[PDB]
Parts: C-alpha cells; structure tokens; sequence
C-alpha cells in the first residue's frame, strides 16, 4: 500500500482466518457450508480482488 | 454419480469405514454427506510456470 515496508523471510505457521462462535451456537454447520459455497464458486475471487 | 459416492468417500458414507486419511480435498459437495476436519495443508486451482531465463 505505501512502498516504505516490506515483507522479509518464508511464511510459517500455516492457519487459517476463521469465524469462531461459542461451541453450543446452532449456526456452525450452515456457517461452514456457506462459506465453502462462497469458496467455491469465486465469491471470495472478487472479493479479495 | 447417479445420487451414489463412490470410492473412499462411498466407503465411508455407508459407515464401512470410521475415519478416511489420505489426500482428500475439503469440499462443499462432500461436507453435505461427510463430516471434515481441520486441514492441515493448503490446496487450489492454482498455475505453473516454466523458470524463464535470466535477462
Ligand atoms: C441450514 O440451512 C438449511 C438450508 O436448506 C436449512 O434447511 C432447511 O431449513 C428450513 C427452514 O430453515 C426448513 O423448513 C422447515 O421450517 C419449519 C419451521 O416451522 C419446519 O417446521 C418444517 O419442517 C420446514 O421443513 C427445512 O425443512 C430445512 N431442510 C432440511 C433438509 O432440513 C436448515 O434448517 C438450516 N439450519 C440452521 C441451523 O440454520
Ligand atoms: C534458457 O537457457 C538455456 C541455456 O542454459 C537454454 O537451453 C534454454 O532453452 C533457455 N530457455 C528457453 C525458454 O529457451
């Protein structure tokens, strides 16, 4: 974004970004396979273009 | 295939088989019917290139 900073070395400790919700929320599985739809078909694409 | 899994995903639907380890892709189709984890290596759609020479 601005050319004064840059990244330097390999990335490690490989995760991944998640929506984290307490454990007894009914909405864990639709959440899960909404957002493996928004994977799929190239919603994510667009938005992180 | 004809609303049948087949292979290691149709081994274990049909609870022949507990837990399936390997090379799997996480999917949206197959989380319907199957029941994933955490991955643990990235995977994609992703391009090769041949190493161009030095100019
Ligand atoms: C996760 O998303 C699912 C998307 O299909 C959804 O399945 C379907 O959800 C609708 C309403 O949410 C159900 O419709 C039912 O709603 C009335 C409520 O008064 C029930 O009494 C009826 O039986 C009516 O069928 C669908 O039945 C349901 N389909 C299936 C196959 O379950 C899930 O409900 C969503 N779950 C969560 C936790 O968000
Ligand atoms: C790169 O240089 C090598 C010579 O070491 C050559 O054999 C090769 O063909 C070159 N690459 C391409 C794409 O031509």
């Amino acid at each position: 974004q601005k050319c004064d900073l840059v990244t330097t070395g390999e990335l490690f400790f490989r995760s991944g970004f998640g929506i984290g919700m307490r454990k007894d929320s009914p909405w864990k599985q639709n959440v899960s396979l909404s957002i493996l739809k928004s994977h799929e078909n190239g919603f994510m694409e667009d938005l992180d273009k | 295939v004809n609303n049948v899994w087949n292979g290691m995903i149709g081994e274990v639907v049909y609870q022949r088989a507990v837990m399936a380890v390997g090379s799997l892709t996480i999917n949206e189709e197959r989380s319907e019917v199957v029941d994933f984890s955490v991955p643990f290596v990235e995977t994609g759609i992703s391009v090769m290139v041949s190493r161009s020479n030095g100019t």
